[PDB]
RNA sequence: GGGCACCACCAGGAGUGGAGCCUGCGGCUUAAUUUGACUCAACACGGGAAACCUCACCCGGCCCGGACACGGACAGGAUUGACAGAUUGAUA
RNA sequence: AGCGUGUGCCUACCCUACGCCGGCAGGCGCGGGUAACCCGUUGAACCCCAUUCGUGAUGGGGAUCGGGGAUUGCAAUUAUUCCCCAUGAACGAGGAAUUCCCAGUAAGUGCGGGUCAUAAGCUUGCGUUGAUUAAGUCCCUGCCC
């Protein structure tokens, strides 16, 4: 089945806030200044603010290549 | 044995069932829309959720 | 004299069934008996008949201690002596035929009686 | 050819009708059949909270509210040319689906 | 913390063939999510983890009720050891797709 | 408010402390002077248990630990 | 000495204070009757309508979910769980 | 009439039309709704039109108790709630003192949301009926220049 559009615009609401929150927490350091959420049926694209990306993608992009695993563990939705 | 005693306690309804999504207290808890937040997370939250104060 | 429950006596209740007793109880015991009665209780039956079967021909049967205070007085409990726990302390109490249909609660009470004294300071 | 309608669902009214005038403009400069846009209801959801995190003061209240809007669009075509039209519509904050009767 | 010896290999397998971790913490939750159909309790995932943080193989985060667990390279030797893992082995992780 | 300790109960409840046995596997087999082998102890008719796994020799059952499978 | 205000008054309306009951706060009882707040700016307030949970109080009983480091002991076994009878409120 | 809610990650617990059974609380079937789509044209209460009563603590009022029945729950006793017979207390407008209010307002009257397995004498909103008095002052209270 589906969801009503009062719960599915607040669970949106609630994911973003969630995810928001998990970014503060783990790019303080880098400068971290927001997060932009582009939602498109092929996938959903996640853009992250910060002063320097150089700390956020690490090393040939490890640190990046990490956080897309565990967002992907944390809310469910398909590698 | 213990493995039966430990948490056998049925705890489908009720406060003991419930509990807020981000601090896990079970006090002043929202169920509207299925937020399940407390009154006062949901009072830092609620911008980023996207409830605005117009009146 | 002799006793009887709805008009019916003690020894007709014994051979009654669960489901001719759910009739003559009332509507919370019926309820509680078409529910049906867990392991806890089944054992404490079983504990109580054991007690009373080895109990001497003109002596009282030994106190059997629990802590069931919901439990329904069934006609097979008369004459058994159950400790009752409030709490605190295990009450003993006799089952007699008058109980039938009560709870175990409602013979251990809960509480101290108040006696009040002379009222403080902060009364106006 | 087929019965095809389009729901529009947003937070913000500005992004909501520009993206619907987007679509009704493409649809039309395809020489198509376009009905609407017909705006449904608007949904108030509301919350209404106490400030202190405490107990005590002045009992004040704050009052949360979250509205929705809704556009229905109906096309009688095939489903390429909607799909056509439709890739250009997306748009950031609003819902489109699209469903055949 | 006492557990049966293949509820740690599976854990360390999946945790070596991801590179991270996620959990709940929910010490009463009967299994975790990722470890279906090997039995595994989230108490005991959140116990290995904490196990493996206390030597400094795993770095941890916590976010609003979950816990987040990411290798490190002493933990890569570590789990690439205890597997008895050919060096060819790498996770997920570190490879640039 | 400050925690009264009230520290009175039974004097100790001593935990159980399992029995040292040395050499357990010798009593389940007898050994005659040709090279015999004799199991003395009952293998339980369970699936896993069937073969090392021998029962209890109580004095009025036998039990597998394994299992709890009971026999008079 | 001036200015302002129905959380001031004036002209009024509905009242409350009296009765029964429901709910909070003191007292007094209790094994415990958990606790915060005391003029406006405490007292149907803590979103506090508690049968269990909630629970923070009282009575009794299990569990370790005491990471990690060092030492001891250990495949001639470090340790784990459990049937019956006893025991227990209890099939801890 | 109006504002609103409705099948829920964990999470078990949704709103209900119609047919039959029961006197009622309720019980059985069988459908719709993830909602301007179904409940729902939300047949609300006060109000309106007739009937009985007749200044009598009265057919005003409904506290306290007895006996039965049913629902929620693992569990209802210290009565969860609900229904039926019976019982029928104070109360005849309230001392000193004191609260809120200037127009669709005060008051009367119901209906939604929160809490909610069970659930409103509270709160937060919504309609419906709908006024008397005032367009001033610094006397009381309080705050500023
Ligand atoms: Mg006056
Ligand atoms: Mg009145
Ligand atoms: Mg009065
Ligand atoms: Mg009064
Ligand atoms: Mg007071
Ligand atoms: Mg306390
Ligand atoms: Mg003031
Ligand atoms: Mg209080
Ligand atoms: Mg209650
Ligand atoms: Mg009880
Ligand atoms: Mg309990
Ligand atoms: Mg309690
Ligand atoms: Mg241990
Ligand atoms: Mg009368
Ligand atoms: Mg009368
Ligand atoms: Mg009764
Ligand atoms: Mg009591
Ligand atoms: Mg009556
Ligand atoms: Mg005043
Ligand atoms: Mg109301
Ligand atoms: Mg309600
Ligand atoms: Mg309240
Ligand atoms: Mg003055
Ligand atoms: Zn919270
Ligand atoms: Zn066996």
């Amino acid at each position: 089945v589906q969801i009503s559009k009062k719960r599915k615009f607040v669970a949106d609401g609630i994911f973003k806030a969630e995810l928001n929150e998990f970014l503060t927490r783990e790019l303080a350091e880098d400068g971290y200044s927001g997060v932009e959420v582009r939602v498109t049926p092929t996938r959903t694209e996640i853009i992250i603010l910060a002063t320097r990306t150089q700390n956020v993608l690490g090393e040939k992009g490890r640190r990046i290549r990490e956080l897309t695993a565990v967002v992907q563990k944390r809310f469910g939705f398909p590698e | 044995g213990h493995q039966q005693l430990y948490w056998s306690h049925p705890r489908k309804f009720g406060q003991g069932s419930r509990s807020c999504r981000v601090c896990s207290n079970r006090h002043g808890l929202i169920r509207k829309y299925g937020l399940n937040m407390c009154r006062q997370c949901f009072r830092q939250y609620a911008k980023d959720i996207g409830f605005i104060k117009l009146d | 004299r002799k006793f009887t429950y709805r008009g019916v006596d003690l020894d007709q209740l014994l051979d009654m069934s669960y489901e001719q007793l759910m009739q003559l109880y009332s509507a919370r015991q019926r309820r509680r008996l078409n529910r049906g009665l867990r392991r806890k209780q089944h054992s404490l039956l079983k504990r109580l008949r054991k007690a009373k079967k080895e109990a001497p021909p003109m002596e009282k049967p030994e106190v059997v201690k629990t802590h069931l205070r919901d439990m329904i007085i069934l006609p097979e409990m008369v004459g058994s002596m159950v400790g009752v726990y409030n709490g605190k302390t295990f009450n003993q109490v006799e089952i007699k035929p008058e109980m039938i249909g009560h709870y175990l609660g409602e013979f251990s009470i809960t509480y101290k009686p108040v006696k009040h004294g002379r009222p403080g300071i902060g009364a106006t | 050819i087929h019965r095809i309608r389009i729901t529009l669902t947003s937070r913000n009214v500005k992004s909501l009708e520009k993206v619907c005038a987007d679509l009704i403009r493409g649809a039309k400069e395809k020489n198509l059949k376009v009905k609407g846009p017909v705006r449904m209801p608007t949904k108030t959801l509301r919350i209404t909270t106490r400030k202190t995190p405490c107990g005590e003061g002045s009992k004040t209240w704050d009052r949360f509210q979250m509205r929705i809007h809704k556009r229905l669009i109906d096309l009688h075509s095939p489903s390429e040319i909607v799909k056509q039209i439709t890739s250009i519509s997306i748009e950031p904050g609003v819902e489109v689906e699209v469903t055949i009767a | 913390m006492l557990m049966p010896k293949k509820n740690r290999i599976a854990i360390y397998e999946l945790l070596f063939k991801e590179g991270v971790m996620v959990a709940k913490k929910d010490v009463h939750m009967p299994k975790h999510p990722e470890l279906a159909d090997k039995n595994v309790p989230n108490l005991h995932v959140m116990k290995a983890m904490q196990s493996l943080k206390s030597r400094g193989y795993v770095k941890e985060q916590f976010a609003w009720r979950h816990f987040y667990w990411y290798l490190t390279n002493e933990g890569i030797q570590y789990l690439r050891d205890y597997l008895h893992l050919p060096p060819e082995i790498v996770p997920a992780t570190l490879r640039r797709s | 408010k400050k925690r009264k300790k009230k520290s009175c109960t039974t004097p100790k409840k001593n935990k159980h402390k399992r029995k040292k046995v040395k050499l357990a596997v010798l009593k389940y087999y007898k050994v005659d002077e040709n090279g015999k082998i004799s199991r003395l102890r009952r293998e339980c008719p369970s699936d896993e248990c069937g073969a090392g796994v021998f029962m209890a020799s109580h004095f009025d059952r036998h039990y597998c630990g394994k299992c709890c499978l009971t026999y008079c």
